[PDB]
RNA sequence: GAUGUCAUACUUAUC
C-alpha cells in the first residue's frame, strides 16, 4: 500500500513524494528502491428546566442617593445569589410600541425577577461584582 | 556601454514596460519602443524558466476531458461508457470469439441527431483575445467584486438573506455607516436607508 | 543542498538600497519581494506610490527622479 | 497606517471572499493572508492595505459587528 | 538544473 504512487490522466504512474513519472508498470515498482526515494521517505439546559417558578411578591425600595435599591427576599436555603442585569425593552411578550428604554432586572431561583426601568443613559453600573451585595444573614439584596 | 534600468526608464516614455533583463540587450531603446507599442505582444514567461513549461503539472490532478453540452445531448457518451464497461469484463476467449462472428448494432441511437447537434444545436465556445497569452498557472488563477453588491457564497457565509425589503438585507455593520457617515473612499456610493430610498434601491447599493 | 542553490541562482548577495540597504539571496527572490508589502512600506516613507514603473528601482535617488519625472 | 489587521476568521474563508467582504466599506489596494504552505490552510488572520489611512481606519471602525461562519471578525489598526 | 552507461515509451501515412 503505497500512498504516493497514483495514476495520471494519460495511463501512467506518478510518484508525488519524489515527483517522478513512469510509463510502464515495471518502472513504478522499481522506483521505490533507490537513493532519491529513500531521501524523500527520510525527509518526509438542566438547571433551567428544574428551576421552580411560583412568581411571589417582591419587596423592592428605591432611594435617590448622591456620592441604590434594596430588595427584601425570603430565605432561599441555597448558595445561588440573585443576579442583576440590564436589558433593552425591544424584546417582550407582547412587544408594545414606543419601547426605547433600558431596564435593570434582578432574578433569583425561588423568586421572580423584579425589573426597574431607567430613563437615563448611564447613571450607575449594573455589574454584579462591582456595586452589588447580598446579605444572607438578613437575606437582603442591595444594588448601587 | 549598457545603461541601467533607471536610465532606460527615464529615457523611454513608458517606463512600465521596461524590465531588468532589457537593460543588457543589444538595443535597449528599440526593445523599449517595441515592448510599449499598441498591437505588440509580450514575451512568454517560460523563456527564463528551467522546466520548458512541461514539468509543473506533474503530480497535480487534472480532469481527463470536459465534454460540451452538444456532444453530451446526443447520448453517445453513455453508450460509449456502457460499451467500455461491457468490453472490460470480457476475457481473451470472449474477445477471440467475437472476431469471427461479430454482433452488429452496438449503440444505434440515431442517424440525424448528430447532424442536428453539430449544425442546429452548435454552441460557440468561450474564446479570448490574441493578446491574452497562456501560462502554467493560468488555468489555476481564477480569482481575477463590486461595492454595494454581495455574492451568494458571501451571503451564505455571512448569513445575510438578500431581499427587496431594507430591514435585514443590508448588513448590520451599515448602521455604523449611519453612525459615522458615508465612506470617504467612495463619495458617489449610495446606500439604502441613509441617502437612497428603500423600496427603490433594492440592490443594497448603487455607484452613481 | 549546494546544487539546488547553484542551479536556482541562490546564495548570491544582492543589496537593495530602497528598503534600508537590505540583503537578498536571489534575483527571483528579490523580484518577488519587490512587489510585496515590505518594499511598499519602504517606498511609502519617501512618498512614492506603489506602481509598475518603480518595480526595478533600487536606489532612492533614481526612484525620486522617476517619481518627479512622472 | 493604511493597513488594518483582520482576525477571528475561519479556515474556510478565502482571499477573494475576504476581498469582497472588505470592498463593501472601501476599495482595498492589497490583501495579504499568511498561510502555511505545508498544510495549505489559513491561520485566521490577514492584513488589508487600502489606498489611504482614513479609509482604512473607517473600514476598521465599521467592521466591529461582522460575523463570518458564526465567528465574529475583529478589526484592529496596524 | 547539467554531465556521463542501461531500460521503458512516442512522433513524422519512413522501408
Amino acid at each position: 500500500k503505497d500512498p504516493y504512487f497514483m495514476k495520471n490522466h494519460l495511463g501512467s504512474y506518478e510518484c508525488k513524494l519524489c515527483l517522478t513519472l513512469h510509463n510502464n508498470e515495471g518502472s513504478y515498482l522499481a522506483h521505490t528502491q533507490g537513493k532519491k526515494h529513500q531521501t524523500n521517505l527520510a525527509r518526509r439546559v438542566e438547571v433551567k428546566k428544574f428551576v421552580k417558578i411560583g412568581r411571589p411578591g417582591y419587596k423592592v425600595t428605591k432611594q435617590r442617593d448622591s456620592e441604590l435599591f434594596q430588595i427584601d427576599y425570603p430565605e432561599i436555603a441555597e448558595g445561588i445569589m440573585p443576579r442583576h442585569r440590564f436589558m433593552s425593552a425591544y424584546e417582550q411578550r407582547i412587544e408594545p410600541p414606543d419601547r426605547r428604554w433600558q431596564y435593570l432586572l434582578m432574578a433569583a431561583e425561588p423568586y421572580e425577577t423584579i425589573a426597574f426601568k431607567v430613563p437615563s443613559r448611564e447613571i450607575d453600573k449594573a455589574e454584579g461584582k462591582f456595586w452589588t451585595h447580598w446579605n444572607r444573614e438578613t437575606k437582603q439584596f442591595f444594588l448601587q | 556601454n549598457r545603461f541601467t534600468v533607471a536610465e532606460l526608464k527615464q529615457l523611454v516614455a513608458r517606463p512600465d514596460v521596461v524590465e531588468m533583463h532589457d537593460v543588457t540587450a543589444q538595443d535597449p531603446k528599440l526593445l523599449v519602443h517595441l515592448k510599449a507599442t499598441r498591437n505588440s505582444v509580450p514575451v512568454p514567461r517560460h523563456w527564463c524558466f528551467k522546466r520548458k513549461y512541461l514539468q509543473g503539472k506533474r503530480g497535480i490532478e487534472k480532469p481527463p476531458f470536459e465534454l460540451p453540452d452538444f456532444i453530451k445531448r446526443t447520448g453517445i457518451q453513455e453508450m460509449r461508457e456502457a460499451l467500455q464497461e461491457k468490453e472490460e469484463q470480457k476475457t481473451m476467449k470472449s474477445k477471440m470469439r467475437e472476431k469471427v462472428r461479430p454482433k452488429m448494432g452496438k449503440i444505434d441511437i440515431d442517424y440525424q441527431k448528430l447532424h442536428d447537434a453539430f449544425f442546429k444545436w452548435q454552441t460557440k465556445p468561450k474564446l479570448t483575445i490574441h493578446g491574452d497569452l497562456y501560462y502554467e498557472g493560468k488555468e489555476f488563477e481564477t480569482r481575477l467584486k463590486k461595492p454595494g453588491d454581495l455574492s451568494d457564497e458571501l451571503r451564505i457565509s455571512l448569513g445575510m438573506p438578500v431581499g427587496p425589503n431594507a430591514h435585514k438585507v443590508p448588513p448590520p455593520w451599515l448602521i455604523a455607516m449611519q453612525r459615522y457617515g458615508p465612506p470617504p473612499s467612495y463619495p458617489n456610493l449610495k446606500i439604502p436607508g441613509l441617502n437612497s430610498p428603500i423600496p427603490e434601491s433594492c440592490s443594497f447599493g448603487y455607484h452613481a | 543542498p549546494y546544487w539546488l542553490y547553484k542551479l536556482h541562482g541562490l546564495n548570491i548577495n544582492y543589496n537593495c538600497e530602497i528598503c534600508g540597504n537590505y540583503t537578498y539571496r536571489g534575483p527571483k527572490a528579490f523580484q518577488r519581494h519587490f512587489a510585496e508589502w515590505r518594499h511598499a512600506h519602504g517606498m511609502r516613507c519617501l512618498g512614492i506610490p506603489n506602481t509598475a514603473h518603480f518595480a526595478n528601482v533600487t536606489q532612492i535617488e533614481d526612484a525620486v527622479s522617476l517619481w518627479a519625472k512622472l | 497606517d493604511a493597513t488594518v489587521y483582520v482576525g477571528g476568521l475561519d479556515e474556510k474563508v478565502s482571499e477573494p471572499l475576504l476581498w469582497e467582504l472588505f470592498l463593501q466599506a472601501g476599495p482595498v489596494v492589497n490583501t495579504h493572508m499568511p498561510k502555511d504552505r505545508v498544510t495549505g490552510q489559513h491561520q485566521g488572520y490577514g492584513f488589508v492595505e487600502f489606498l489611504s489611512e482614513e479609509d482604512a481606519d473607517y473600514a476598521i471602525k465599521i467592521m466591529n459587528m461582522i460575523k463570518l461562519y458564526g465567528k465574529p471578525i475583529r478589526v484592529n489598526k496596524a
